[PDB]
């Protein structure tokens, strides 16, 4: 019923844990948080922003029409302020 | 002739019944 | 004192069944939670109440309740006193300090167990004497609690009657329905279509008189059962143990439960359209009318138009020969209304009044409750599934029907398991078959 | 050697068992659910769907998706250093590159598993009757998301990994393919319908036939871990259903082997159904109905009645549902019955 | 004679019967006889009903030009709506198998006796000593059917709105409550297929794990089924190696060792499940809907992004707007 | 693709004569459009009457030109038929009428040209959306 | 006993802890974004 791996009841438990986590939890957290705030998780996914789905007149959508020219048609599609 | 194929096997069905309850085989204890 | 040798601790209750002292502390914090309950809300929902806008348009489901009772309201509905509201609100939130401190102290502080403490109040599940005579002291609480409406009603103010003569308004009660052939008829009456049982009434003299009844006869059974003990059949057809009566109890609350389901989803007296919602029917029925009003003012003859089916797009007739609205609304053709019925004939929808007798305020009020259905998203988005965000709007005839059936059901469940298992703890065998003498292996085979 | 050095640390008994299996399941398993996670929160699916799809974009829980390719694509694998994305990535995820990943990693993941299942099984010694049982959800995986879209014009038509992006999964199949009118369908949900019957019933039955083991009511401490004697019994069992259901197990190694056929029957099914609608190949209609409802303007059926709704939902849709056909139904040709 | 009645009692709650005609028997097999006879001569050879009130006859029995697949027995008219409508309310049976008769007859029928037949299992344990509460498993099924025969016609407000009695009609119930409550977007389904996928997962789980984990006593070209006994007294699996595997297939505090905690938790999940699913369509019976997505999302400038969500609304929207093609005079549906 | 101001130009008269709303009357005027109008003319069209939506076009081709601040004020004050040879006010929301229809009563003409503005507007973004109902969905 | 730190288990953990609450406290920041 035991394996050689510590029992997490302890290690949750061990002030040296938190004295640990407390540092790393909030820091991991923070920085996600800053990865987007940032605006860099935009960019990193290529994902529109609020003032970037269209052209300010343009209602149309920048669907991808041939797969080998594709990367080449979607910066296309970036071009006109989109 | 489609609705007495329906029927016939609906029949079919509803005699198997019958039989799966009142005719199975008993379930002896221990000694089977 | 109790630990996992009596019960298990997802069970911890139940090691409660003997220990009338704490028991009582449970009941006792736990009403405590109710009226803190209808405290807190009141005053969250006045917080955030607006005078000058319908009531079910602010998701009030206790304003409402008190609003049904004459309090803070005029002509029509119209808030004009908040202050009631704000009273009914601090009043109970502040009783509910005093039942908490009792809860807390005797489940903590005082005696585990009451029947040394005080024979009086200290009780045995079994004795059919001391639980008739509880019993008997509920019963006439409850009593005195169906009149503290008849006081109100009759005496200290009145109720809001929507069927008011000169249009919905706080009347005073000073002629209750006492024939027993009229109030009694209610419970014979059908729960089908038209014949509505107890949610048909339509007129607070019954209300007002059917609680005379009521209170009456609670108090009677109430002295009854204190000066009594269970007859020879009562005692030969029930299980006598503490969880056999909260079983009891727990299918009366579920019955009750779809009942309330009901009342809230189908009455229109005792659940004003001008606090809550229009009901289901009533707004099905206001869009045939403002269609059929409206239509009628661009030169359509109303009385003869023929629709898709060929079966009359603005009126048709019932099954019976009344003459009610016409579409889909045929269902609702038992529905009944003050702003439609001086609209109403002998034989229903009389094509005269609606052809000249057509009033504005029943035009817009058709157009109120029709553009304010009981549709809704769970999110609360009002209209049809497939409607667009702006509208946030949920009636409170929808949120009450449906959660108080979520809980009646549940309750039938909560039945069904305490009914059990008092059945088998009483013969005892809720805690597993005996290996030894297992009464099946005594029973011929029927193979 | 080596090899058997390698074996050894693999098939130690950890935490979390590895083994030869792992090797496979892990990577892909972990890459699968990251992948999803990670197109979940931030990749778009405008550029393919014209569609918002993560959080970053305001989508929800239910309403967020890692979405098919574009149309344009074809069944390409889509790889991130192929001719499409060309090594960069932005553009990858741009071309919903994330669902090729997602699909063929995850495929390659539900493999690894039953192979665990398969090698966890023989060291134990047990039998491998959890791997057989694991087929049922691998030919749906592999019929629904890879067998269905190959038979169709791309990857676009698969379904989208996503709450939301499922119910339209099925509301199409409804509404193009009338798949709930498919006998193999009908088997699936009766075998999952029934299959549920099965675990409720089962469960409930051995609950409360069990023996008195304890002096306790909340009997669940009274169970001997240690095998011996029937913690339920079974003969009771028997002559209960036998009395209010008219028939009864009493052969516990039938009961559980019914238990396994029954769900797992009733998925392959399911899936034979699916295969039949990647070539279209559906059972959408039925000839005689058509043929008297054509002559007859009065026979009525709850099958006509269905029909009328398919129609419905093809042409109120596919304008936004299928954007690469560019579709343009005017008002007047929209299918409408009356007032609405 | 012991005395009539007395001996009545006996041979009623007589546990010697290869049927237990209990109690709420004697209420049950009426009710279920007089319910599937009538379903049977529906199914094959009723005539069309005017189920929407519209005098527009919908043919479902075999008789009529319908098979197993698309006929059904249909419900009573919607001019009815919730007016109770037994034989003895018609000038004749021609109307009253015009008016959808048939269908009221057969839906309090069967729920009436499958409330009886929960009860019955309740009695049944009683007599034999044995723990109730199977009974309330077979609560979940029942309130489905409660449900969607029953709560959903008096929230509709008409009958002619429950769930026909057929394969195709139940389809057409189906694709209707979607466009109109948007159920796929609402908790209480969700948790319905939880519970049957999950239920469906665990049977399989469960079966399978057993089977695996079985004592050997068969011979190599004889069935390993045979290696059980009706009326065992020790166990025919071994549990032990059971969790051993199942153990390390996840990892070991992820699997059960407690076979009674087993199959408590192989009965709660789906019954808790369906129950939920139950409340669903008796929420979205006072229509209390799904989400409603539609048009959350928007851009800077105000234009609507479309998600799923809308997909599923257009879908959704040629659902509404054909069915029931003529039943509808008025721009909105509320009925 | 933002609420620029250039989008926020909306007609004041009839004599062309023009002017530009803020970010924060836009607002406004959005959230008390569902506060007094959404419950009937949710998404620019009008359930208790589809044959009148809120276009631009409609409104101009209305009796007197409503496709302006001032016209949709008037209405909002002294509502007519499409022709104007009636008066509605008693079946339809007014400040002449704020004791019929309470929702009107805290309205005050700051409220009535922001309401008045988020009608002009929203066409301009939605377009054909503002205009249709189900079918532009 | 004298437990070790590092483990297989202790990798296994991290691999899904260590990115989740980065993505809850990238999901957290998106409740603040406008237009
Ligand atoms: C008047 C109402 C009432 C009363 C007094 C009791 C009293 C009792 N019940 Mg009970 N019961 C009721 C209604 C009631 N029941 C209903 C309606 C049901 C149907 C669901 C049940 C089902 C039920 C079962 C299945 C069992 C009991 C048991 C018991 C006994 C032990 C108490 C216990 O287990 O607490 C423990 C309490 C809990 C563990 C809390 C449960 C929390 C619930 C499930 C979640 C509620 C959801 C909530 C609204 C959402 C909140 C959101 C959250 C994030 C905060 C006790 C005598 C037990 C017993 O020993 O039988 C005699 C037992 O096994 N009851
Ligand atoms: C309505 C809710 C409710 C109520 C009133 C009670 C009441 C009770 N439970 Mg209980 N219980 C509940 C829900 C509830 N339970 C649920 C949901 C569960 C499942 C998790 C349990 C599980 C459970 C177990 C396992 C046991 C009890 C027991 C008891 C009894 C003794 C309490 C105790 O040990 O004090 C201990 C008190 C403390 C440790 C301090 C708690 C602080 C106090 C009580 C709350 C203060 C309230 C408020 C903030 C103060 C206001 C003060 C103001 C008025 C001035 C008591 C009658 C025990 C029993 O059978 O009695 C012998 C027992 O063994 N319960
Ligand atoms: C049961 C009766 C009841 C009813 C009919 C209502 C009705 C209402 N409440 Mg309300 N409320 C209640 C009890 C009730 N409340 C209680 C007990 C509390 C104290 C916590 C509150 C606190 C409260 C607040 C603070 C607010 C309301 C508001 C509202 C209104 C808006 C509804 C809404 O948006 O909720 C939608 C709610 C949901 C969708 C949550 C559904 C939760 C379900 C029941 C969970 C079920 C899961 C299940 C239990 C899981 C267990 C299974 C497990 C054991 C396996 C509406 C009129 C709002 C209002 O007035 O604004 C206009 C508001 O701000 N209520
Ligand atoms: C369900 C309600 C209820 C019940 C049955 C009991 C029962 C009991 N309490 Mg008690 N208690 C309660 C609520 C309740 N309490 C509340 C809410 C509080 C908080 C204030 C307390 C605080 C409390 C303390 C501090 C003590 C008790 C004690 C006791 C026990 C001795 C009897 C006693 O003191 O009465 C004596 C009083 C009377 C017999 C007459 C009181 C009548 C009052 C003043 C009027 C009540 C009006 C009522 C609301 C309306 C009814 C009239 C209507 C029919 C028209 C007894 C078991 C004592 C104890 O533990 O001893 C064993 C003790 O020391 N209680
Ligand atoms: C909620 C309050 C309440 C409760 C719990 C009880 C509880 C009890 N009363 Mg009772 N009683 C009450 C209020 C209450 N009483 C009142 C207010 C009065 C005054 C009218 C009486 C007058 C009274 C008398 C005169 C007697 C009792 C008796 C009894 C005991 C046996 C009851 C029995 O076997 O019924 C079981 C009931 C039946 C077998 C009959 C079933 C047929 C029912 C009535 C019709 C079907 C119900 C249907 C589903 C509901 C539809 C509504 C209907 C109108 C259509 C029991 C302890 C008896 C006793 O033991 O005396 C001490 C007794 O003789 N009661
Ligand atoms: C063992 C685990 C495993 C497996 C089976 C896969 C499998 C796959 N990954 Mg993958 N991956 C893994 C772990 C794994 N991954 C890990 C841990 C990461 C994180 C770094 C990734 C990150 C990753 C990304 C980012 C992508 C993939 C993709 C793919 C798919 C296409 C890859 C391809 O073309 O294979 C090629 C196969 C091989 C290279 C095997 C060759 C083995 C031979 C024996 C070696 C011969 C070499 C020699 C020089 C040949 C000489 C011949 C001479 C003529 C030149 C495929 C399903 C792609 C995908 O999903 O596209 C949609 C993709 O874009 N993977
Ligand atoms: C492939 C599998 C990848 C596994 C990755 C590791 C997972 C880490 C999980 C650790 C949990 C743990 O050990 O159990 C935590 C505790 C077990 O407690 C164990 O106690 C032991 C006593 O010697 C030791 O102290 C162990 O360290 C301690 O974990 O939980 C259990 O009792 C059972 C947990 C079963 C959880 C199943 C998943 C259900 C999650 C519920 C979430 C729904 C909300
Ligand atoms: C009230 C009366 C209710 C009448 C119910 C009628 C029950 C139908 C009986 C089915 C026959 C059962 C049978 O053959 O197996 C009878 C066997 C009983 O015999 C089994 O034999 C096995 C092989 O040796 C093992 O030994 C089992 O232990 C032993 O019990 O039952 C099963 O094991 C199968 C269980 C599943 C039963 C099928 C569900 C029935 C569903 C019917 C749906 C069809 C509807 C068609 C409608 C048109
Ligand atoms: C036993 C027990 C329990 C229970 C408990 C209970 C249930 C309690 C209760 C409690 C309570 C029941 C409490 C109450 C309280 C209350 C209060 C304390 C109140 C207050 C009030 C006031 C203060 C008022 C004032 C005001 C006003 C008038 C207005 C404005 C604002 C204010 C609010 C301020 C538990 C489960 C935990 C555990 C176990 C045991
Ligand atoms: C794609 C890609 C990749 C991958 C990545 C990864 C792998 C990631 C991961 C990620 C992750 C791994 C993430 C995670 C996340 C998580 C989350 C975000 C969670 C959340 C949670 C929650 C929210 C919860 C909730 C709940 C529940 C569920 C139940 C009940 C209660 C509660 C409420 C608590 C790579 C680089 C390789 C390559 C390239 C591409
Ligand atoms: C089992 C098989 C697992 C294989 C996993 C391979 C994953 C790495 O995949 C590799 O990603 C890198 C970037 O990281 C791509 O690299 C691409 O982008 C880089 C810059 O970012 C360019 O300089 C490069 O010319 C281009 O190919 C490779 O084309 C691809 O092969
Ligand atoms: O029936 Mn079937 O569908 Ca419930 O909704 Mn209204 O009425 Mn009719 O319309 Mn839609
Ligand atoms: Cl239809
Ligand atoms: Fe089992």
């Amino acid at each position: 019923g035991t394996t050689g791996e510590r029992p997490f009841s302890d290690i949750i438990t061990s002030v040296r844990y938190w004295v640990i986590h407390s540092i790393t939890i909030p820091a991991l957290f923070i920085a996600g948080w800053l990865f987007v705030s940032t605006g860099l998780a935009y960019d990193v996914f290529g994902t529109p922003r609020p003032d970037s789905y269209y052209a300010q007149e343009q209602r149309s959508i920048p669907l991808v029409t041939d797969r080998f020219e594709a990367k080449q048609q979607v910066e296309t599609f970036l071009e006109q302020l989109k | 002739m489609e609705t007495i194929t329906y029927v016939f096997i609906f029949a079919c069905i509803i005699a198997l019944f019958f039989f799966a309850i009142f005719f199975r085989e008993p379930p002896r204890i221990t000694k089977k | 004192d109790q630990e996992s040798s009596g019960f298990a601790w997802w069970a911890g209750n139940a090691r409660l069944i003997n220990l009338s002292g704490k028991l009582l502390g449970a009941h006792v914090a736990h009403a405590g939670l109710i009226v803190f309950w209808a405290g807190a809300m009141t005053l969250f929902e006045l917080a955030h109440f607006i005078p000058e806008k319908p009531m079910y348009e602010q998701g009030l489901i206790l304003i409402p309740h008190i609003a049904t009772l004459g309090w803070g309201v005029g002509p029509g509905g119209e808030v004009v006193d908040t202050f009631p509201f704000f009273v009914v609100g601090v009043v109970h939130l502040i009783s509910s300090a005093v039942l908490g401190f009792g809860g807390v102290y005797h489940a903590i502080r005082g005696p585990e167990t009451l029947e040394e403490y005080s024979s009086f109040f200290g009780y045995d599940w079994k004795d059919k004497n001391k639980m008739t005579t509880i019993l008997g002291f509920h019963l006439i609480v409850l009593g005195i609690g169906a009149l503290l409406l008849v006081a109100k009603a009759m005496f200290f103010g009145g109720l809001y009657d929507t069927w008011a003569p000169g249009g919905g308004d706080v009347r005073v009660i000073t002629n209750p329905t006492l024939d027993p052939r009229v109030i009694f008829g209610y419970l014979l009456k059908s729960p089908f279509g038209g014949e509505g049982w107890i949610v048909s009434v339509n007129n607070l003299e019954d209300v007002v008189g059917g609680h005379i009844w009521i209170g009456l006869i609670c108090i009677a059974g109430g002295i009854w059962h204190i000066l009594t003990t269970p007859f020879g059949w009562a005692r030969r057809a029930f299980i006598w143990s503490g969880e056999a009566y909260l079983s009891y109890s727990l299918g009366a609350l579920s019955m009750m439960g779809f009942i309330a389901t009901c009342f809230v989803w189908f009455n229109n007296t005792v659940y004003p359209s001008e606090f809550y919602g229009p009901t289901g029917p009533e707004a099905s029925q206001a869009q045939a009318m403002t269609f059929l009003i409206r239509d009628q003012k661009l030169g359509a003859n109303v009385g003869s138009a023929q629709g898709p089916t060929g079966l009359g797009k603005y009126l048709m007739r019932s099954p019976t020969g009344e003459i009610i609205f016409g579409g889909e609304t045929m269902r609702f053709w038992d529905f009944r209304g003050p702003w439609l019925e001086p609209l109403r004939g002998p034989n229903g929808l009389d094509l005269n009044k609606i052809k000249n007798d057509i009033q504005p305020w029943q035009e817009r009020r058709a157009a109120e409750y029709m553009t304010h259905a009981p549709l809704g998203s769970l999110n609360s988005v009002g209209g049809v599934a497939t409607e667009i965000n702006s509208v946030n709007f949920v009636s409170p005839r929808s949120w009450l029907a449906t959660s108080h059936f979520v809980l009646a059901f549940f309750f039938l469940v909560g039945h069904l398991w305490h009914a059990g298992r008092a059945r088998a703890a009483a013969a005892g065998f809720e805690k597993g078959i005996d290996r030894e003498s297992e009464p099946v292996l005594s029973m011929p085979s029927l193979d | 050697g080596w090899f058997d050095i390698l074996d050894d640390w693999l098939k130690r008994d950890r935490f979390v068992f590895v083994g030869w299996s792992g090797i496979l399941l892990f990577p892909c398993a972990y890459l699968a659910l990251g992948g999803w996670l990670t197109g979940t929160t931030f990749v778009t699916s405008w550029y393919t769907h014209g569609l918002a799809s993560s959080y970053l974009e305001g989508c929800n829980f239910l309403t967020v998706a890692v979405s098919t390719p574009a149309n344009s694509m074809g069944h390409s694998l889509l790889l991130l250093w192929g001719p499409e994305a060309q090594g960069d990535f932005t553009r990858w995820c741009q071309l919903g590159g994330l669902w090729t990943f997602i699909a063929l990693h995850g495929a390659f993941g539900l493999i690894g598993f039953m192979l665990r299942q398969f090698e966890i099984a023989r060291l134990v010694g047990v039998r491998p009757y959890n791997a057989i049982a694991f087929s049922a959800p691998i030919a749906v995986f592999v019929s629904v998301f890879l067998i269905y879209p190959l038979g169709q014009s791309s990857w676009f038509f698969a379904p989208s990994f996503g709450v939301a992006a499922i119910f339209r999964f099925l509301l199409f199949f409804q509404g193009f393919h009338n798949w709930t009118l498919n006998p193999f369908h009908m088997m699936g949900v009766a075998g999952v319908l029934g299959g549920a019957l099965l675990c409720a019933i089962h469960g409930a039955t051995v609950e409360n036939t069990l023996f008195q083991d304890g002096e306790g009511a909340s009997t669940f401490r009274a169970f001997n871990p240690t095998q011996a004697e029937e913690t339920y019994s079974m003969v009771t069992a028997n002559r209960f259903w036998s009395q209010i259901f008219g028939i009864a197990f009493s052969n516990k190694r039938w009961l559980h082997f019914f238990m396994l056929f029954v769900p797992v029957t009733g998925l392959w099914m399911s899936a034979i159904g699916v295969v039949g609608l990647a070539l279209n190949l559906r059972s959408y209609d039925f000839i005689s109905q058509e043929i008297r409802a054509a002559e007859d303007p009065e026979f009525e059926t709850f099958y006509t009645k269905n029909l009328l709704l398919n129609e419905g939902i093809r042409a109120w849709m596919a304008p936004q549902d299928q954007p690469h056909e560019n579709f343009v139904f005017p008002e007047e040709v929209l299918p409408r019955g009356n007032a609405l | 004679s012991a005395n009539l009645w007395e001996r009545f009692c006996n041979w009623v709650t007589s546990t010697d019967n290869r049927l237990y005609v209990g109690w709420f028997g004697v209420i049950m097999i009426p009710t279920l006889l007089a319910a599937t006879i009538c379903f049977v001569i529906a199914f094959i050879a009723a005539p069309p009903v005017d189920i929407d009130g519209i005098r527009e006859p919908v043919s479902g029995s075999l008789l009529y030009g319908n098979n197993i697949i698309t006929g059904a027995v249909v419900p009573s008219s919607n001019a009815i709506g919730l007016h109770f409508y037994p034989i003895w309310e018609a000038a004749s049976l021609d109307e009253w198998l015009y008016n959808g008769g048939p269908y009221q007859l057969i839906i309090f029928h069967f729920l009436l006796g499958a409330s009886c037949y929960m009860g019955r299992q309740w009695e049944l344990s009683y007599r034999l000593g044995m723990r109730p509460w199977i009974c309330v498993a077979y609560s979940a099924p029942l309130a489905s059917a409660f449900a969607v025969f029953l709560i959903y016609p008096i929230g509709q407000g008409s009958f002619s709105d429950g769930m026909p009695l057929g394969i195709s009609g139940t389809f057409n119930f189906m694709i209707v409550f979607q466009a109109e409550h948007n159920i796929l977007m609402h908790p209480f389904h969700q948790l319905g297929v939880a519970g049957v996928f999950g239920g469906a997962l665990f049977c399989a789980m469960h079966g399978s794990l057993v089977t695996s984990s079985l004592i050997r006593e068969t011979t190599e070209t004889e069935s390993a089924n045979y290696g059980y006994k009706f009326g065992q007294e020790e166990e025919t699996y071994n549990i032990v190696a059971a969790h051993g595997y199942f153990g390390r297939l996840i990892f070991q505090y992820a699997s059960f060792n407690n076979s009674r905690s087993l199959h408590f938790f192989l009965a709660a999940w789906p019954v808790v499940g369906v129950w939920f699913t139950a409340l669903g369509i008796s929420t979205m019976a006072f229509n209390l809907n799904g989400f409603n997505f539609n048009h959350s999302v928007i851009d800077a400038k105000g234009n609507v992004i479309n998600t799923w969500a809308d997909i599923i609304n257009r879908a959704n929207l040629g659902m509404e707007v054909m069915h029931e093609r003529n039943a509808h005079n008025f721009p909105l549906d509320l009925a | 693709a933002e609420l620029t101001p250039e989008v926020l130009t909306v007609p004041l008269n009839s004599e062309g004569k023009t002017i530009t709303l803020t970010e924060k009357q836009y607002l406004e005027g959005k959230r008390l459009f569902q506060y007094a109008c959404a419950s009937c003319h949710v998404g620019g069209i009008t359930k208790t009457n589809p044959s009148l939506d809120l276009r631009t076009e409609t409104l101009a081709l209305a009796t007197p030109p409503r496709d302006n601040i001032e016209g949709l004020v008037d209405y909002m004050k002294n509502p007519t038929t499409y022709d104007g040879e009636q008066e509605i006010a008693e079946v339809h929301p007014s400040l002449r009428s704020a004791d019929i229809f309470p929702k009107m009563r805290n309205l005050t003409e700051k409220d009535l040209v922001a309401i008045a503005g988020h009608i002009l507007v929203e066409p301009k973004i939605l377009g054909d959306k503002w205009g249709g109902g189900k079918v532009y969905y | 006993v004298s437990y070790p730190i590092f483990t297989v288990r202790w990798v296994a953990v991290h691999t899904l802890a260590v990115p989740t609450i980065f993505f809850l406290g990238a999901i957290a920041a998106m409740q603040f974004i406008q237009r």
